[PDB]
């Protein structure tokens, strides 16, 4: 009864939901309008025969919602559940937290709270979001907030495109980045990140696939987080329950912000040719260039591990190549962390989306690093800030639409603090 | 313009500066590495230890 | 005048329009690579730039 | 949902407005009648931003057209996509202004005002939830100068929440017609530097020497111009009206760019213009699309970037397209140059991409550039209102309606106060 | 299928094009008959 | 679990690996897909592949090798040739700009961007051994990238792995018809870095078999394809001893230690005894003595250089096929108490004897005959020190008007370079001098 409530918010969370429950669907036997020709994870049943995923979507923009309501998934939801309002966020912080969302925050609270009255065994929450926009800063921290203080101590988890050194659409995108970051460090369990630009030099060279759109992105974001949550809907040799990371992985509790990678991303014209062994796939998680964040690894040492084994796997190959990567002494571990890591196993192997690029590989691996390496991402993601408010850039917008002056300045701190943090459990 | 045409042959002798650095820093990890491996190999020490 | 040879001009007039081709843009060129596959990008000053092929003892940063 | 309202004014503006519903009409498959006969269902979801439904599957357009001699309205009423308009609608009025700011602001103008703000509240009413409005006009004359002035600073006094933006050619003095026309032009920016904070600015001379270049064009009339022109209003609209895979709309591409709240006048551009001659051999990819938004030739005002530094630029692309050739072509432009483009704006570039590409064309983009460079186009109309005004050459014809001299004083340094402020950015 | 109509959208606007140089040609014998 | 790894360099390596892998696809059961056919698969009692080839989990074996050039026109023959899918694609490593026949252009200027690629492509083919028994390099005396880069190969390889054997195979250029001019420049330039950091390095001219192919292979005009398979016969025959098992079994580590006197005399010549058109092998038997009495002709060498003139330091005879080793001792008897056949006076054993028992394969289209036993005869005389009295003295005449060396000092090379690698040289032909010298 390992139920959890799938929330999509932003322009990057509905287009990455719409990749992840494609493949969800195809996960299961269940044909994409509804019907069919271990579920009870994802979907609640009603008995004509039809499927009902747990998931609300939300967007202040009606088109993106739309094209989904219009779609081939339009028999998939109750469509009520596809939320939607009038005027845009217009890439505005203080539109999406105090003026634009006090119309739709009910709504889908409410929602929210059917849903969670319909499921019976409840574990957790899936927030999909960016660190780029209005409605993905301040309606998630409103969401967030008020989910927090309503709900208790369950595992809000939330996925986070993060904004990359030297890949950016929007101008501000500091401004909104250290600002959710600053009023969502306290009630997100954990927040898993991606970057955009290391998924594009993967896509270059690990796929020989040259100019990527965006859904060969959300394919292999879908791939990640069916590979976290296969262990609730299918039973393996070492199980992890979802509430499992938050003992595991986090040692502060301004540190839930791991990394992750999945390593046998290879195209069907290669993968012909080698094979992938456990050894093989674990040692290829820790190289610099198939991380799929954009921090130098060697620069960081680590801190925790927590490795997700998908398909046949035999647990003394896992137990060998642990210490085989343990011994080399380059990657570093911390000195107060002799642990070192944490692995689960699950049975059924990693499945294959139609019309896809991925091929189809009989054991996987997905990673979940902590590293100590983000540390220089936090640098200069304070110092782009810094450098547009020495001169106040861009500011009177987000003050004729409601915070002061010294929210900006509060919020800067109170990231600072965590980058005087690291420093502290890193010496 | 012609101010413009001295910036870019002070940055030109910059330039070569770096990259004479860049050679003598990569002749010196080479013989550095060189240098160190000699007595003994890498690995064989420890299985045969 | 069984054979004629007239100097046309209909397509140097139809060229000359305007002013020849002069360039005027910011400065767009990519430095291109050494070795010739769609991945393996190396250019000389940003080296090492590969996909480091599977290896069954040792990941690549401890090589 | 996010409804404009559109609106027009002087002669100038309705050459622009007749070839802009020539446009926009064929981008969503509309016959003169109004009735549809498109081929896409999504050519009219997104319909009722522009449009209104009659009875009998009718669509009228909201928009109202403006002028001061009643030639002008059956200039356009005559025209192929003219008579479109709901005929309750043509406001103007009898006694032309005739390139009198005075007449077309304080007296001649101000006498139609209360006529043209009920058929601007009735279609904006009839909208559920308004995003703006747009006015396209010039800033020459007094007829669509002044009454644009006039019209905008009498629908800021209703509407002041929502985004207003007009589209402004500005007079060159190297092709220019009338004498006086730094004495209409120089000071109508005390209504147009406050109140409508989203004002482009189209050169007359700049749009010749795209025709001469790249087009390389024998004979370019006024309707091939206007062409230009309605072709890239519509692209930064184009989010509004039709899917995205990255999309922002008309209030999202204020926020972003201006830096500050008196720095709002644009250098618009149209992306793949090429000529009729070397249009087969010529690639359509998106690097050499990038070599053609930041020319200095495709740039439709006058006045040249390399003489100044780029604040901010967005570029609204279209097509079937992908998105690494988006932004890391737009990177590498930011980084080989980075001399033009400022410090303490650590990334200078905004993107956008829709789906659906303008009629007849594989894919196109629409760039928009915010430069410090067009501070030379304010000080070069300003310095030719310093020589008629010192020896007072022409101010009879304007005062006879009452303006004493420091009103064109008291609007040259509100105009000089815009020169230094790009000044002290740079 | 992509080629397929890749080549097909480069017929159509080629086709295009030769109507627009028709209707041109059209236009400046208009001119020639206007002298 | 045994195993080599066949690293090719040069645009004259990988024309001599295309007719080598051929070979061993055809001595195992594989296709050139790769997959092994049905009849062997059910079984599956051979284990001999695994020197060579690899084996993946879904049953396809791809080789161990890697092709190196800057020349992107003959590897891109292999990706559409017949064994586009055997070879794994990322052991295809290819240059854009060219080494365009300087030495200096492809030790310095363009190769150190291939340098560390390709050393991680040999870190992957050298991590599946358990043991290494060799390497085996394909280069050639000629040019930019088969006898510069080879050089920068082998300064990193012994750097990286140590005492681990690599033999070589190379080219040598002839004595007067060669096809270049700079050519001398290159062969005095290769020899004084590979003195130290090689084990082995069999020496072939491709004049010698421009002999033996008019004269006994009975072909006219022979074109580049039917010189690969009698390079490629050899090193069958050197390796053929880790996959099928014999009477008397000779590794590769066996060779190093059993050929050379002096640690810098490490240049043996090779030969490949019944080379036999197939009208021939129908009139002349070819029995196990006579093959052994014509390896030390006049005639059947492969470097221009009559042994006449010089004394036989040690021999390293491998036989192959079907042979009975009492007729193996009855032969050596005879050719060392033959009176021409010079012997050092401080080695009175003299030779290697080696037994395999599998025949010699014919490749379809291949102008050899099935022979059923076959010998390759490896030794390092006295008389290759005629041959630098050729070549030395062609770089003395164009550096002494000092002729092409602009290209070279311009290309990131010093002037000194020249003077230090002629020196050493002038040591070289000293060294065998002292050594045939009788003793004292
Ligand atoms: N993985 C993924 N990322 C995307 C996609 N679309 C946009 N992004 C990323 O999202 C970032 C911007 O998102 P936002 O600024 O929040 O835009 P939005 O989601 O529409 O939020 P609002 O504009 O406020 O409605 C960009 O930096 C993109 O890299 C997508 O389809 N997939
Ligand atoms: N025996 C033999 N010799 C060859 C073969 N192909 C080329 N050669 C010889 O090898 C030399 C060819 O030049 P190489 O140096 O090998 O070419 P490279 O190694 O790519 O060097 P560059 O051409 O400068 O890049 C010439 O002397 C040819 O006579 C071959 O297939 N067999
Ligand atoms: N785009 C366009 N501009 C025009 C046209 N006719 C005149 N103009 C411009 O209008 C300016 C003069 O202003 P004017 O049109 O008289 O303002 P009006 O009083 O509203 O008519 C001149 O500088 C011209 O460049 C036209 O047909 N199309
Ligand atoms: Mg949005
Ligand atoms: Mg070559």
């Amino acid at each position: 009864m390992r139920e959890c409530i799938s929330v999509h918010v932003g322009q990057a969370g509905v287009q990455i939901g719409n990749a992840c429950w494609e493949l969800y669907c195809l996960e299961h036997g269940i044909q994409p309008d509804g019907q069919m020709p271990s579920f009870n994870t994802f979907f609640s049943e009603t008995g004509a025969g039809k499927h009902v995923p747990r998931a609300v979507f939300v967007d202040l923009e009606p088109t993106v919602i739309d094209e989904v309501r219009t779609g081939t998934y339009r028999q998939l939801f109750h469509p009520e559940q596809l939320i939607t309002g009038k005027e845009d966020a217009a890439n505005n912080y203080a539109r999406g937290h105090y003026t634009i969302g006090k119309e739709l925050i009910d709504l889908v609270l409410d929602r929210i709270r059917k849903l969670a009255d319909q499921c019976t065994g409840l574990q957790g929450f899936l927030i999909f979001h960016s660190f780029g926009g209005g409605t993905g800063s301040g309606f998630t921290s409103l969401l967030m907030e008020r989910l927090s203080v309503d709900y208790g101590k369950k595992s809000k988890l939330e996925f986070s495109i993060y904004p990359a050194p030297q890949v950016s659409t929007a101008v501000v995108e500091p401004y909104n980045s250290i600002l959710t970051t600053h009023t969502t460090l306290e009630h997100s369990d954990c927040a898993f990140m991606v970057d955009n630009e290391a998924i594009y030099d993967i896509c270059r060279r690990n796929l020989d696939i040259e100019r990527p759109t965006y859904t060969n992105l959300n394919r292999l974001i879908g791939q990640i987080v069916s590979s976290i949550t296969a262990s609730l809907r299918f039973d393996g040799a070492l199980n992890v329950d979802l509430t499992e990371f938050q003992t595991n992985l986090v040692p502060y509790p301004r540190i839930h912000f791991p990394l992750a990678t999945y390593a046998p991303v290879i195209s069907a014209e290669k993968a012909y040719h080698e094979q992938l062994s456990v050894a093989e796939i674990t040692n290829a998680c820790f190289e610099p260039a198939n991380q799929m964040v954009k921090c130098d690894p060697r620069h960081g040492k680590y801190m925790a591990c927590c490795l997700l084994y998908r398909g046949d796997v035999v647990p003394k190959d896992v137990n060998a190549a642990i210490a085989t990567i343990k011994t080399k002494r380059t990657i570093q571990f911390v000195d107060w962390c002799p642990t070192g890591f944490k692995v689960g196993i699950n049975y059924q192997p990693p499945t294959v989306v139609p019309g896809g690029d991925l091929a189809k590989v009989q054991r996987a691996v997905c990673m979940l690093s902590n590293t100590t390496a983000i540390a220089e991402a936090w640098a200069r993601l304070d110092h782009k800030f810094d450098l547009m408010y020495a001169k106040r850039a861009f500011v009177h917008w987000y003050v004729g639409e409601g915070m002061e002056e010294g929210e900006f300045s509060e919020a800067r701190e109170d990231m600072a603090a965590l980058e005087k943090d690291y420093e502290e459990v890193g010496m | 313009q012609v101010r413009v045409q001295a910036e870019v042959k002070e940055l030109q002798a910059q330039n070569q500066a770096l990259d004479r650095e860049i050679q003598e820093w990569e002749s010196r990890n080479s013989a550095h590495s060189k240098n160190a491996r000699s007595p003994g190999c890498v690995q064989h020490d420890k299985v045969k230890s | 005048p069984k054979v004629f040879y007239p100097n046309s001009y209909k397509f140097s007039r139809q060229v000359a329009v305007g002013g020849m081709f002069q360039n005027n843009t910011l400065n767009v060129y990519m430095e291109k690579s050494i070795v010739t596959g769609p991945d393996n990008y190396i250019t000389s000053y940003d080296r090492l730039n590969f996909h480091p092929s599977y290896r069954v003892c040792r990941p690549s940063i401890c090589d | 949902m996010r409804e404009i309202v559109h609106l027009q004014a002087g002669q100038c503006g309705n050459q622009i407005g007749a070839k802009f519903w020539e446009v926009i009409s064929d981008e969503h498959g509309i016959d003169p009648t109004g009735t549809y006969h498109g081929d896409s269902d999504l050519q009219l979801e997104r319909i009722n931003v522009y449009y209104n439904e009659a009875t009998g599957g009718k669509y009228v357009p909201r928009a109202v057209l403006v002028d001061l001699e009643p030639g002008t309205m059956d200039s356009v009423r005559s025209g192929p996509f003219g008579q479109i308009f709901r005929p309750d609608n043509f406001v103007f009025g009898q006694s032309g202004a005739g390139n009198n700011w005075a007449k077309g602001h304080y007296t001649e103008g101000a006498e139609l005002v209360d006529s043209v703000l009920d058929v601007v509240r009735k279609e904006a009413e009839s909208c559920d939830c308004l995003q703006g409005f747009q006015l396209t006009h010039s800033l020459g004359g007094g007829t669509g100068s002044g009454m644009g002035t006039l019209l905008i600073s009498k629908i800021r006094e209703e509407y002041p929440d929502r985004i207003m933006n007009t589209f402004s050619v500005v007079p060159s003095p190297k092709v220019s017609d009338t004498v006086v026309e730094p004495y209409n032009a120089t000071l109508s920016v005390h209504q147009l530097v406050e109140n409508t904070d989203e004002t482009y600015c189209i050169d007359n001379e700049a749009l010749y020497d795209i025709c001469f270049r790249t087009l390389k064009l024998t004979t370019p009339t006024y309707g091939d111009l206007n062409h230009l022109v309605s072709a890239t209003m519509s692209g930064v609209t184009t989010c509004l009206r039709f899917p995205g895979q990255l999309n922002a709309d008309l209030r999202k591409l204020a926020v972003n760019m201006v830096p500050f709240p008196r720095l709002h006048f644009f250098m618009p551009g149209f992306a793949p213009l090429t000529s009729r001659g070397s249009q087969q051999y010529r690639a359509l990819t998106v690097p050499e699309l990038t070599q053609q938004m930041f020319d200095a030739k495709n740039m439709m005002a006058a006045c040249d970037p390399r003489h100044g530094r780029y604040l901010t630029v967005a570029a609204v692309f279209r097509g079937r397209m992908s998105m690494k050739e988006v932004d890391e072509q737009m990177l590498n432009v930011q980084n080989k140059n980075s001399s033009y483009f400022v410090e303490w704006i650590p990334n200078n570039v905004k993107t956008a991409v829709c789906d659906i590409p303008p009629r007849g064309l594989k894919m196109s983009a629409t760039f928009i550039g915010n430069s410090t460079a067009i501070q030379e186009l304010f000080k070069r109309i300003s310095e030719q209102f310093t020589a008629m005004f010192r020896r007072k050459a022409f101010l009879h014809w304007y005062t006879g309606e009452g303006m004493d001299e420091m009103e064109f004083t008291e609007a040259e340094s509100n105009m000089n106060d815009l020169v230094s402020e790009y000044q002290q950015y740079q | 299928e992509q080629m397929k109509r890749d080549a097909e959208i480069a017929r159509t606007m080629m086709e295009e094009h030769e109507r627009l140089i028709k209707e041109e040609s059209a236009a400046e014998d208009k001119r020639n008959q206007a002298k």
